[PDB]
């Protein structure tokens, strides 16, 4: 598998030298020669398994496998600023909104959970709730879907990291298994998970990946263009914070 | 917030498309969805350019 990624923008050094160290755990990374230039630099990286990407200029990779790609991409959540994107809407939008007011919806939202979740997550979460901030209808609300099943994926992130520390850095079908009602943990990790994690856990994963699976599957031979209706996506937004605020709670 | 059309290709070259109205940031992750999901390979195009390509096949 490959991909290719450009990016606008970033760093502007900052955010590279900045962004390399995270992938510093662990990859290897060494600059490579530039040909035809328009490109200051061209690096490569790499791994145990045989990973290689590339550079760079406003900045492109292209990839063996998808490993580093999400590395890549939890950082740019990471450079995600919450303030930042406040001016943009309203620029977006007539309406005026004081960000620190989500955090009531927010925290309404996550009530024993608030603290207790990697700012990652919310910063996913608070993004979809912009939703119910703005009065104009609109014709589509996917979009609030995805960060809700982005931060619920994290979640399960947060979990898998803390209870199997693994160098691998695998995905999460991986430590799923199939069954015909809720999902359940792959034998082989069963060992070390097998909690009442496990079923928190299975909860959020079977709703992740079934929506997961009911927005992106596509037929072939079609050319979709259907919308997400609003009631659809609060079910969804809604649904996601209860799995993680509850999450939370059963797991003191 | 911006208007993406996504275009697919299965393993066996037929082919799907959908056009979503989005959040920019997320567009590489949902492109990634997409080929995850279908085991496919799709291009991401902003105002007729392509801005991200991922490929599950």
């Amino acid at each position: 598998k490959n991909f290719e990624y450009t990016i606008p923008k970033f760093s502007d050094d900052d955010r590279a030298n900045l962004f390399e160290f995270l992938s510093e755990e662990g990859i290897t990374i060494t600059e490579d020669n530039n040909n035809d230039p328009n490109c200051k630099h061209q690096y490569i990286m790499t791994t145990s398994n045989g990973d290689r990407v590339r550079a760079k200029i406003s900045i492109q990779f292209q990839g063996k496998y998808l490993q580093i790609a999400s590395l890549i991409n939890d950082f740019m959540c990471s450079i995600l600023n919450m303030k930042e994107i406040v001016e943009q809407k309203n620029k977006e939008f007539n309406v005026d909104i004081k960000k620190e007011t989500i955090e009531s919806e927010l925290h309404s939202k996550l009530p024993k959970s608030i603290d207790k979740i990697h700012e990652d997550i919310k910063k996913q979460l608070s993004c979809s709730l912009i939703m119910k901030k703005i009065d104009v209808e609109m014709e589509d609300y996917s979009t609030y879907c995805f960060s809700a099943l982005r931060a619920i994926e994290g979640f399960i992130y947060q979990i898998l990291n803390d209870v199997c520390n693994p160098s691998s850095s695998k995905n999460l079908g991986e430590y799923f298994t199939e069954n015909k009602p809720k999902y359940i943990i792959r034998e082989i990790h069963q060992e070390t998970i097998n909690g009442e994690i496990a079923e928190v856990l299975c909860e959020c994963y079977t709703y992740w990946h079934e929506n997961r699976h009911g927005l992106f599957h596509m037929k072939p031979g079609i050319a979709d263009t259907k919308t997400i209706n609003k009631l659809e996506s609060i079910a969804i937004i809604d649904t996601v914070c209860q799995l993680i605020d509850g999450g939370v709670a059963r797991l003191k | 917030l911006v208007k993406v059309v996504f275009m697919g290709w299965f393993k066996n070259e037929s082919m799907f498309t959908k056009e979503i109205t989005m959040m920019k940031d997320d567009v590489q992750w949902a492109t990634t969805q997409y080929a995850e999901v279908n085991k496919a390979l799709v291009k991401a195009f902003i105002d007729d350019k392509k801005v991200c390509e991922v490929d599950c096949r």
